[PDB]
RNA sequence: UGGGUGGUGGC
């Protein structure tokens, strides 16, 4: 569709830059900042962009063009993808793989099963249990502590003025 | 000021946080603090 | 070793340590005559069960 | 480790049966013998010195610390 | 002589378990690397060569400078710690725990640097290898109990274990896949191949892999019409047939590959399925066109002519085919006739003349100690110095300096290798990070005795987890005394994890030429003069993967060798194991074989003995003076003569009765005893072996439970896997050990059903409960599955009461050659982010001094960094959790590794045994304090006795653990009676002996006494049943997994709360959590779930792009969509900031999600 | 002042379990309504020990 | 694991920290007593206390 | 108030 899909769209001249919360930066130990993979692909790419343009302006081989263009494609390869198939992955400073994009979407622990369908919450609680047959059959047993650690917003009104103020004592 | 109980000889001697910290009689290098002066309380349940 | 111990005025319900004694028999009816107790038993009520 | 005070279900004390118990093991005794003299009659200040097993010497056994 | 009874056979375990203690397989065999494996290791590959020979721009000067050097002896000592300082001296296993050092050596070596002038520096530190404490090369084998206590070493300590970066490492048997063993396999049916004949290659010394020789039968059940068989080799692409490579190395005519091959020429079913296949292999008719065809798959170079091409063939068929029977030529017929034995099996077994081999049986595996390991990692951080050496070569002879070697080994290389790989355990260079064999080494775990007990002794195995067959987990039925049919853990682990047995014994290495010559010293034949048709019956033989020879008799000479190893002429660890059915005798001499002894049975109708037992009771007064009359240890019973060993493959050929009352066929209706078997089928039987006691079958954990063999198998199996979470004694050292966990349980009691095994784990003299009193009743429904009631004065009163231990850590960095840092009480004023904690009770020095009451949530260890180039420090604070409380023990200060300072703190406090701790039986029947009740609400019988804990009546009836009342009842008489009863299981310790001395000794026969309410004295109607039974204490606590959170830690990235308990972290209200939400329906529930208790997050749309481009500013409150000179048309939504992070990648993808608000069409 | 072989409150649980005489204990009060801020010589019997 | 597996109920408080039941419950979310772990979400507004109330008890 | 790997244990 014109509009909205245009067959020369599926050709990128021009790869975006995400801003830095998606990447940011970690505390490696309270001083120095280890940067995430994105940052660390994104500087590869841009370096691979202007060893391209290093060739275009001055004495350029023809396969030297060939490889750092090819070379070009490859880091754009692996910003998105670092499972595609027959060839080598994108390697790291470890020994590791690259968290790529696709590496942020799929999988058990990816945004929308571990973050979106699925997360983790608060105003919780968790323990261990115990039976007590003294008690009706809607009643649960709850520690002090875990009382006084979560909470319920009452809203103050007209009718509930006098508890909630000797709460607050 | 600290008596650093010596781990070998039970030295009690103080280092004033410039010291090379070793045992002064066979150079063993591991002290431990010793008790406060505080007194400690306890409840004997 | 050199300890200070203060001694306080407690009952058993704080804690056992105040116990004050130690183990206490109690039985009335020895020979069952109200049949309050009801013998578990393979063969024989009286034999088994020593006086 | 060492003895302890009371018994653990009753609550007689017997701490002090521990010194004795082994003078009384030492001319050869028989350990449910030797607990009969003591005047140990329920079970209960019986498993209380019976089982018990002694650490506290390995403890001592370190050549001082200090 | 006599009966050899129970009590005799307890003297054999006396004398073995004071000859090995427990953890041999680490120590022996730790012993074997250090005496022989790095000389060898060394002096495997030698030399290394250089050579900058002519044309240099020559004056054509034709100099062979060959640089030569040549690597020497081995040089070992004590650990030694130089200083900061730089003084040596001799470390120690305390001064390195305390210390987070690594308890490591020199390991030196001198170089033999050698010039060729063929015309035409010392003894560096190389490395640290670490060292295992109480080995022959630590400095605590020897040397007196008395100055182990002056030197911190318990006596009940055993070691087997390294020690890294200051911790305890350990290491797994890791357990491979069997080496060159003829192997046949079935194959999956959808697929053209169905059966394969395989191989795994490891060369005889070094224990290492090479090839994989794989047969695969073309063919599936009536389908691919030529059923003929390719063969697949290293070092190729594709698959090559058969008839082929046989004429590749070296046999030509179907004649003699018949003749190699076929052992009948009768045998036309399988002769028949034989034709086709040289039908196929017609088109190659000799050798060296057979070579050029595999040049052309298999990796010779394309244009590398004929002669060279087939070189290359001739070296995969030198080297890289058949490796580990031999790597020199000149016997085709060893290689050609171990395959045609192996054309023969798979024939054999695709014509079903036979089973398939299964892949458990559990003779046909290995395993892999800390010698193999420390073999195979080894050697390759050796090579990795190897061409370490060679890069510096080739610099300092461009421009020829007489280099001093020493300012050429950098040794941080085989010293950081060695120290990585068993920090984590990812097994390798760490520049082989995946693809690697992941969790070899493990922390050690020191929670109680017998935990340790058994971990030093853990076997895991690697299918990894892809494939849920439940083959190779099942309990397969070669396990009789090798690993333990209780011990696995619950779960993902089970059917893999095998405990050693408390018979297990782990076979070292032995040379294998001295067997052969005790095979060619009774006339065993070459294999060059053999023709199967010459010889059909011939009897053929192997060691440990080489068919060498053949022979008539096999029954001579396994008397002759069985007597050898019964004298002491082999090694007495070598299995000799005969076959009579394959007309095959093999020899294994394998690292890493299983074996387990038996009593030798004379097996033999020559004297009187026959039927008995060999053992005397000559034999065990010998035991009990501890010499023989004119050392006899366990030792000498074994090259006696009156115990052989057999591991897996001989426990095929064996006849074994249980008990030595067995052995005689013995003489009634009882019914109090056990049953065994009447073995009435051979009326004449050769028994060769009987057990010496079936309580030995069981793994370390397992033989502490009482009476295992009156229990339904999962509880056994819980058990076990509860034994090891004991709260007790772990070492006796532990006031001078500092260690991150550690608990002391108070009150320790031998069980009184002790086993007669306890006394081999010390658990009677290190025990890690109490005896506290059972009475099975429900009483009022608080223990209603599985709960529990237990009395409050009895834990006043000490019951269980809990040490608590814990070390900490911190230590110095520099962050200049001048810019270093200092643990200093901060201030308020130069400090930056002081933690939220006070600092009161810091000290001048920034540690804090003991005695103290401590809190959570305020510090100990202030580290302060001045941040480099007023508020220029920065507070970084290591506190104490915010979970604890306590009182100050033990505060370690020192220096580093590094020079500079170092520190680690012992806090402690005790843990009241309170509700929901969790508790456990010795038959699993768990469960945690459901209520305390005081003193006198107790029911309590005639005397006065009260109980302490109440196990359910409903816990019982259908978990079937009828051990769990007999334990009870035996404790009950010996506690009356007053000694400890020997519950060791299959004995004929009926029922009926307890019943009638608990009643002869003025009781109930049954267990009960009246018992009575508490709050009344009206007799409980039903007798009630009572006694006292061994409790233990399990690791976990309610202090421990209570947690609850408002709000709070989020994190950068995704910005939905944290994941972890440590940091308070939030619950994951899972996937089938929101399932019941739907099935509910209540949806307005799900909205406040995952928008308002998490990522909350506001964004803002354009209305005609649709997109989130729309930039905001809200002090000035402007906007404006870039792509489309919008201005008006923008609204705010309320998304999840994980949905608006999966718009912002995409949109960084080029996908385009566009947002309209409205319906369309 | 402490250096033993054995840690603290576990001293101090072993001394809770002690039997100590009190025939004339009913003349001395309970400790938690005893007339003084922490303890005075009219409701402790303080025990200093140093071996 | 069923549309039981989440339900509401009522606070009661007690101290010696662990969760009460009743032992008729203890069915619908098989759970025994050696140790398992039971979440507890709570509402954050009125609205969703009603739609547990009426629909989840 | 780190990340990121990896191990063992609980239901
Ligand atoms: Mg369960
Ligand atoms: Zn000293
Ligand atoms: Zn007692
Ligand atoms: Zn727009
Ligand atoms: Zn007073």
């Amino acid at each position: 569709n014109e509009d909205y899909a245009r067959p020369e769209w599926m050709i990128i001249t021009v790869l975006p830059v995400p801003p830095p919360q998606v990447r940011p930066s970690i505390a490696m130990d309270e001083t120095t900042q280890g940067q995430d993979d994105l940052t660390h692909k994104l500087s590869d790419i841009l370096k691979a962009n202007i060893n391209v343009q290093k060739l275009e302006m001055d004495g350029s081989p023809q396969h030297i063009i060939n490889e750092v263009e090819q070379l070009l494609q490859f880091h754009v390869a692996t910003y998105m993808d670092n499972d595609i198939a027959g060839q080598p992955q994108a390697l790291q400073k470890s020994g590791r793989p690259v968290k790529a994009i696709r590496a942020r979407l799929k999988g058990k622990e990816g945004r929308l099963r571990g973050n979106l369908m699925g997360k983790r919450v608060d105003f919780s609680a968790r323990t261990v249990i115990s039976g007590d047959p003294n008690l009706e059959l809607d009643q649960v047993g709850v520690p002090i502590s875990i009382a006084k650690t979560l909470s319920y917003p009452e809203t103050v009104t007209q009718y509930n003025i006098h508890r909630l103020t000797e709460y607050v004592r | 000021g600290v008596k650093y109980t010596c781990g070998a000889c039970a030295h009690n001697f103080s280092l004033n946080k410039s010291d090379p910290v070793r045992c002064k009689e066979c150079g063993h290098r591991v002290i431990y603090k010793a008790r406060t002066k505080r007194m400690i309380q306890f409840d004997a349940r | 070793l050199n300890i200070r111990c203060i001694a306080k005025k407690g009952i058993a319900k704080e804690h056992a340590k105040w116990s004050p004694c130690s183990a206490i028999a109690f039985e009335y009816d020895p020979h069952n005559k109200l049949k309050h107790t009801d013998f578990w038993f393979e063969v024989d009520a009286k034999k088994e069960w020593p006086d | 480790m060492i003895i302890p005070v009371r018994c653990f279900s009753c609550g007689k004390v017997v701490g002090d049966k521990w010194d004795a118990y082994l003078r009384l093991l030492e001319e050869g005794k028989q350990e449910g013998d030797a607990l009969d003299e003591l005047k140990l009659k329920r079970y209960c200040c019986r498993r209380m010195v019976l089982t018990h097993v002694d650490l506290i010497e390995k403890f001592l056994r370190y050549n001082p610390l200090e | 002589d006599d009966t050899i009874t129970t009590e005799d056979c307890w003297t054999v375990i006396s004398a073995f378990f004071e000859e090995k203690g427990l953890v041999s397989q680490q120590l022996d065999s730790f012993d074997e690397f250090m005496e022989t494996s790095i000389q060898d290791l060394v002096w495997e590959e030698p030399r290394l060569i250089l050579d900058q020979p002519a044309q240099h721009t020559n004056e054509k000067d034709n100099i062979n400078k060959r640089y030569e050097i040549r690597f020497g002896k081995i040089y070992l000592s004590r650990p030694t710690m130089t200083e900061a300082d730089g003084t040596t001296h001799a470390m120690f296993p305390q001064e390195a725990r305390l210390r987070n050092l690594t308890y490591s050596s020199p390991v030196y070596l001198d170089m033999e640097k050698s010039m060729f002038t063929s015309i035409d520096g010392n003894k560096v530190h190389i490395g640290k290898v670490p060292i295992m404490l109480r080995s022959k090369f630590c400095s605590l084998r020897t040397l007196d109990e008395v100055d182990l206590y002056k030197m911190k070493e318990c006596p009940y300590d055993m070691g087997g274990y390294f020690v890294i970066n200051g911790s305890e490492k350990v290491l797994i048997a890791q357990e491979r896949s069997a080496a060159n063993i003829v192997q046949v396999f079935k194959k999956a049916a959808p697929s053209p191949i169905s059966h394969v004949a395989e191989i795994r290659s490891a060369l005889e010394k070094g224990s290492r892999l090479i090839s994989t020789m794989q047969i695969k039968l073309y063919g599936r059940e009536d389908k691919g019409t030529g059923r003929t068989i390719k063969a697949t080799l290293p070092y190729v692409k594709q698959d090559i047939p058969i008839v082929i490579v046989f004429r590749a190395l070296g046999v030509v005519p179907d004649g003699e590959i018949l003749q190699h091959i076929c052992y009948d020429e009768n045998d036309w079913q399988m002769l028949e399925m034989l034709k086709p296949c040289i039908e196929e292999g017609f088109v190659i008719q000799d050798k060296e066109v057979a070579l050029d065809f595999i040049g052309r798959r298999g990796s010779a170079a394309l244009g590398i002519r004929r002669e060279k091409r087939i070189q290359y063939a001739k070296d995969i068929l030198q080297k890289e085919l058949l490796p580990h029977i031999t790597q020199e030529e000149g016997f085709e017929t060893r290689k050609t006739f171990f395959l045609g034995y192996m054309v023969n099996r798979l024939l054999l077994c695709a014509l079903e003349r036979k089973d398939q081999d299964d892949r458990d049986h559990f003779g046909k595996k290995r395993l892999d100690l800390a010698g193999p390991l420390l073999a195979n990692l080894f050697r390759i951080l050796f090579r990795k110095l190897t061409r370490e050496i060679y890069r510096y070569m080739q610099r300092c002879i461009e421009t020829d300096r007489d280099f001093n070697l020493n300012l050429a080994v950098k040794s941080t290389t085989i010293t950081s290798g060695l120290k990585y790989s068993l920090a984590t355990g990812n097994w390798g260079e760490q520049k082989k990070a995946m693809s690697s064999r992941a969790g070899v080494s493990q922390v050690l775990n020191r929670y109680t005795y017998s935990s340790t007990l058994s971990h030093l002794r853990r076997t895991n195995t690697p299918i990894g987890r892809d494939g849920k067959l439940a083959k190779p987990r099942q309990l397969h039925n070669t396990h009789w005394g090798l690993v333990c049919p209780a011990e696995t853990p619950e779960g993902q682990a089970c059917g893999l994890v095998k405990n050693l047995s408390l018979l297990s014994g782990i076979s070292i290495g032995s040379p294998s030429e001295p067997i052969i010559n005790f095979l060619e010293e009774w006339g065993m034949e070459p294999l060059e003069d053999y023709d199967p048709a010459q010889h059909t019956k011939s009897t053929r033989i192997f060691v440990n993967g080489v068919w060498t020879g053949i022979h008539r008799d096999p029954s001579m000479l396994v008397s002759t060798m069985r007597d050898l190893r019964r004298s002491g002429a082999i090694s007495p660890e070598v299995s000799i194991i005969r076959d009579i059915r394959e007309r095959e005798f093999k020899i294994f001499t394998d690292v890493g074989r299983v074996y387990r002894p038996l009593f030798i049975v004379e097996d033999d109708e020559s004297k009187d003995n026959k039927g008995e037992l060999r053992i005397t009771k000559e034999h065990i007064r010998k035991i009990q003076q501890g010499y023989d009359d004119d050392v006899y240890g366990w030792s000498s019973l074994v090259t006696s003569g009156v115990i052989e060993y057999v591991d897996g493959e001989e426990e095929e050929t064996i006849m074994i009765a249980m008990t030595p009352e067995d052995l005689q066929t013995r003489s009634l209706n009882d019914t109090a005893k056990r049953i065994k078997p009447e073995m009435s089928t051979s009326s004449h039987h050769t028994f060769t072996h009987c057990e010496i006691h079936p309580s030995m079958i069981l793994g370390v954990a397992a033989s502490i439970i009482p009476f295992p063999d009156h229990n339904q198998s999962p509880r056994n199996t819980y058990q076990s896997a509860m034994g090891k979470q004991a709260m007790g004694v772990f070492l006796t050292n532990y006031n001078v050990r500092m260690d991150t966990m550690a608990n002391i349980l108070y009150y320790p009691q031998k069980p009184l059903a002790k086993t007669q095994a306890m006394e081999y784990l010390k658990f009677r003299e290190l025990p890690a409960g109490q005896n506290a009193i059972v009475a099975i009743a429900c009483y009022s429904g608080y223990n209603q599955e599985d709960s529990m009631i237990m009395n409050q004065s009895s834990i006043d009163r000490g019951l269980f009461r809990s040490l608590f231990f814990r070390s900490y850590m911190d230590q110095e960095k520099r962050f200049g050659i001048s810019i270093v840092e200092e643990f200093e009480k901060p201030t308020r004023a130069t400090t930056l982010r002081l933690k939220h904690g006070t600092y009161e009770k810091l000290d001048e020095d920034g540690l804090i001094a003991p005695g103290v009451r401590v809190s959570g949530d305020d510090i100990i260890i202030g580290k302060t960094t001045p941040i480099p180039p007023y508020h220029t420090k920065r507070d970084a604070s290591t506190p104490l959790r915010s979970t604890e409380n306590g009182i100050v023990d033990q505060v370690l200060l020192t220096t580093n590794q590094e020079g500079l300072k170092f520190v680690k703190v012992r806090m402690r406090t005790t843990k009241v045994p309170q509700i929901g701790d969790k508790f456990a039986s010795r038959h699993g029947q768990k469960g945690t304090i459901g209520v305390t009740y005081r003193h006198e609400d107790m029911p309590f019988s005639a005397e006065g006795i009260v109980p302490d804990l109440i196990i359910n009546p409903h816990a019982i009836p259908s978990r079937m653990t009828v051990a769990h009342l007999i334990e009870c009842l035996l404790s009950k008489v010996g506690s009356i009676r007053g000694y400890e009863g020997d519950a060791t299981p299959f004995t004929d310790l009926t029922v009926d002996a307890v019943s009638n001395l608990l009643r002869d000794n003025g009781y109930q026969s049954r267990g009960f006494e009246v018992m009575y309410n508490g709050h009344t004295g009206k007799k409980l109607m039903a007798q009630v049943f009572f006694g006292p039974t061994y409790y233990q204490r399990l690791r976990h606590m309610v202090d421990d997994k209570i947690h609850a959170r408002a709000r709070g830690p989020v994190q950068v990235l995704t910005r939905q709360p944290v994941e972890g308990r440590s940091r308070d972290g939030g619950l994951r209200f899972g996937e089938m959590e929101r399932d019941c939400m739907i099935a509910h329906g209540a949806a307005g529930f799900l909205k406040e779930r995952l928008m308002e208790a998490s990522d909350a997050f506001r964004v803002h749309v354009c209305g005609i792009c649709g997109l989130m481009s729309v930039i905001a500013n809200l002090k000035k409150n402007q906007f404006e969509c870039r792509s489309c000179k919008n201005k008006t048309n923008i609204y705010q939504l309320h998304i999840p900031y994980a949905a608006k992070l999966l718009f912002q990648e995409l949109m960084a993808m080029n996908i385009a999600p566009r947002l309209y608000t409205e319906r369309s069409g | 002042m402490n250096t033993s072989v054995l840690a603290d409150e576990f001293i101090s649980h072993r001394l809770g379990l002690i039997p100590l005489v009190s025939e004339d204990v009913e003349e001395m009060k309970y400790s938690r309504d005893c007339t003084c801020e922490d303890y005075c010589d009219e409701c402790s019997v303080v025990l200093e020990l140093s071996a | 694991l069923h549309k039981m597996s989440m339900m509401a109920h009522r606070v009661k408080v007690m101290p010696y920290s662990t969760f009460r039941l009743n032992l008729s419950v203890t069915s619908p979310y098989n759970a025994d007593f050696d140790g398992d772990e039971m979440n507890l979400h709570v509402p954050q507004s009125e609205e969703t206390r009603a739609e547990l109330s009426q629909l989840c008890a």
